[PDB]
DNA sequence: CTGACCTTTGACCTAGTTTG
DNA sequence: CAAACTAGGTCAAAGGTCAG
């Protein structure tokens, strides 16, 4: 969720 | 007096077709000609050592031809003037390699090796003969379940507590002996006995563990582990099968072993690496650090040169093998958090009094 | 000639140290080469006959091991500048990004770790799943390796990445002095007494980052590579900026074991601290735990 | 301190 | 994926070569 | 000739294929 967010962009 | 082959680097069986070749190439060649075999082409300059040899029939029947190997120069008879080359490979080229400072690094490497051989019985050498079946010994009695264990547990015996508890409680004496060997090996490391005897003990308290798994890997493979002097072979699968907390006890070591064995380190290489672990100035409880670290400095110096010489083609191995020192620390701390679990949920632990000492206040 | 001690079929030779039928011989051989991991759907109690041996692979292979079939016996299938990891991007990366009090700095530094990681060559270049995994597997070790370097010039205490000198004492009493001591002496000191520049510490953090073992890496071969790259790179670096000290590259890589020993102990703690609920732990720290 | 032993014995 | 079927290897053994 | 070696044959055992 989070870590995947800072990475998704 | 014990040269090697010129095509693959294996031990040479003799002077075949005007050139020192292994009983393997000698036959390959005598068979290429003998049957006129015309191996398909291939450009890639293929390195040719012991195992890659049978990788490309064209590059092998090439290299040999490219260093003598003629159905002509086959010089029969008795060796007339060995002398000329009875000074081994590095003869006059030796007063270049058997020097300068490294001449001594070479010495140290040997010492620790020759010492390693007298300290521990079952060397990597042996264990591999066994696990490869290339030995005039009987195949170790494989132990994959209760029937095989119940059976071999008598065949070679020296208290009915429990299978899971017998398996591991019963090896405690090897750990101990192991610890005893390491220790005598430690003294053979230039300058160990001299170091404040107080740190001497510390360096071991924390050393043996990591040194144990390093050794314990030579006997291992993906499918199991050698035991009982190497006359037995317990399976990875069976162990994985033990009860509640005892099944995932030896797992961490197999994973580690499968990786550590990829480096393909031999006794010569492992004899030094080991010495480096005992002499780690980063052990808690040390105060005479500098000394301890000085030796590691020189041992490492020796180690590195040994990997270059021994394993000519193996990228960043020195750096790769050091990385293993980090996996070892994890294995131990992990192994301890476990033996802690046991302490709290079991009631038979009863560790030997020496394993007792070492494990106390470890991590 | 004989009877395969695995299924009963006709042997016709000894294979891999055991009298075995051609079928079994080939089963074993492939299992070993293609590195296959079979699984029993039943009770690992499957019989193996000349017929129905192909029934379950797991039981069959294990039957091989039991009957003493040697794996190492299987030979190996007969077939077939230096700045790919520039020391600058690293250094530049280790730059641009700089008990209940420690978990605030921890969490804070977590968001910024994704930044550092992004800047480290080829990292964001490999699958997002691995980017997660790699950061999941080593956030604590990374984070510790950095504040520990920061607390280098600082005395008997660390400097949280928010400005909170956590002098020893404060800890030995705070309950967590057992580890706070090791962090100082096995990391801080060692680094200080070695004057570890922050280009080196960056390469070490990178080495920790590119961890090929980290469970689940789509293509771990990839990761074990970028790591070897940093190996090559940093080695040379120590060679250029530090000619007097040959054994530097080694002494640097050897700062890593402790980093993991310690690292593991910390995580051990943050747990009997987590699903307890006695002290605050922010969100990013929850996804990581 | 039982290692002191093995260390202190030829 | 299996496994009947077919080619290579290379560890030994042996009969013939050459040196002292 | 005895002693010191080797080309060459030998066959268990390990490698490879590719219908089924
Ligand atoms: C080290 C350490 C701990 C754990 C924290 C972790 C995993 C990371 C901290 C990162 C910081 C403080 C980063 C920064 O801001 O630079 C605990 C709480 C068990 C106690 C004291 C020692
Ligand atoms: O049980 C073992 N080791 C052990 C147990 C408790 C604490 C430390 C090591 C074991 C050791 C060895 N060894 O040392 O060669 C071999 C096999 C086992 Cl199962
Ligand atoms: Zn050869
Ligand atoms: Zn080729
Ligand atoms: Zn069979
Ligand atoms: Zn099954």
């Amino acid at each position: 969720k989070i870590l995947h967010r800072l990475l998704q962009d | 007096m014990a040269i090697e082959c010129r095509v693959c680097g294996d031990k040479a069986s003799g002077f075949h077709y005007g050139v020192h070749a292994c009983e393997g190439c000698k036959g390959f060649f005598r068979r290429t000609i003998r049957l006129k075999l015309i191996y398909d082409r291939c450009d890639l300059n293929c390195r040719i050592h012991k195992k890659s040899r049978n990788k490309c029939q064209y590059c092998r029947f090439q290299k040999c031809l490219a260093v003598g190997m003629s159905h002509n120069a086959i010089r029969f008879g008795r060796m007339p003037q060995a002398e000329k080359e009875k000074l081994l490979a590095e003869i006059s080229s030796d007063i270049d390699q058997l020097n300068p400072e490294s001449a001594d690094l070479r010495a140290l490497a040997k010492h620790l090796y020759d010492s390693y051989i007298k300290s521990f019985p079952l060397t990597k050498a042996k264990a591999r003969a066994i696990l490869t079946g290339k030995t005039t010994d009987k195949s170790p009695f494989v132990i994959y379940d209760m029937n095989s264990l119940m059976m071999g547990e008598d065949k070679i015996k020296f208290q009915s507590k429990e299978v899971a508890i017998r398996i591991f409680q019963g090896c405690q004496f090897r750990s101990v002996e192991a610890v005893q060997e390491i220790t005598e090996y430690a003294k053979s490391i230039p300058g160990f006995v001299n170091l404040d005897l107080n740190d001497q003990v510390t360096l071991l308290k924390y050393g043996v563990h990591e040194i144990i798994y390093t050794m314990l890997a030579s006997l291992m493979n993906k499918d199991g582990v050698l035991i009982s002097e190497g006359q037995g072979f317990m399976t990875r699968e069976f162990l994985k099968s033990l009860r509640k907390p005892f099944g995932d006890f030896m797992e961490p070591k197999f994973e580690f072993a499968v990786k550590f064995n990829a480096l393909e380190l031999d006794d010569s290489d492992l004899a030094i690496f080991i010495a480096v672990i005992i002499l780690s100035g980063d052990r808690p409880g040390l105060l005479n650090v500098k000394p301890i670290e000085d030796i590691q400095d020189n041992l490492l110096q020796a180690l590195e040169l040994q990997l270059k010489l021994n394993h000519p083609e193996s990228s960043q191995l020195f750096a790769k093998l050091l990385q293993k020192m980090t996996d070892l620390r994890q294995i131990v701390t992990e192994h301890v958090q476990l033996l802690q679990v046991i302490k709290k949920t079991e009631t038979d632990m009863s560790l030997h009094p020496l394993l007792q000492e070492i494990y106390k206040d470890l991590y | 000639k004989h009877i395969c001690a695995i299924c009963g079929d006709r042997s016709s030779g000894k294979h891999y140290g055991v009298y075995s039928c051609e079928g079994c011989k080939g089963f074993f051989k492939r299992t070993v080469r293609k590195d296959l991991t079979y699984t029993c759907r039943d009770n690992k109690d499957c019989l193996i006959d000349k017929r129905q041996r192909n029934r379950c692979q797991y039981c069959r292979y294990q039957k091989c091991l039991a009957m003493g079939m040697k794996r190492e016996a299987v030979q190996e299938e007969r077939q077939r500048a230096n700045e790919d990891m520039p020391v600058e991007r690293i250094l530049e990366a280790e730059l641009a990004v700089e008990v209940t009090n420690i978990c605030q700095a921890a969490d804070k530094q977590l968001f910024t770790l994704v930044e550092w990681a992004k800047r480290i060559p080829h990292f964001s270049e490999l699958p997002l799943d691995d980017q997660v995994i790699l950061l999941r597997a080593g956030w604590n070790e990374l984070l510790i390796a950095s504040f520990s370097h920061r607390s280098i010039a600082v005395k008997d205490g660390i400097l949280l990445a928010t400005g909170l000198h956590v002098h020893r004492n404060s800890a030995h009493s705070a309950g967590v002095g057992a580890i706070f001591d090791r962090v100082l002496t096995e990391l801080v000191s060692k680094m200080r007494d070695m004057q570890m520049d922050k280009t080196e510490l960056g390469c070490l953090r990178a080495i920790v980052l590119f961890n090929p073992d980290s469970k689940g890496l789509s293509n771990p071969a990839e990761v074990e590579a970028l790591r070897e790259k940093v190996y090559a790179s940093l080695e040379a670096y120590c060679k250029h900026k530090y000619p007097e000290q040959p054994g530097r590259f080694a002494k640097l890589l050897l700062r890593l074991p402790a980093l993991r020993s310690i690292g593991l102990k910390c995580l051990e703690h943050l747990f009997f601290f987590k699903l307890i609920g006695d002290t605050p732990i922010d969100t990013f720290l929850m996804e990581m735990l």
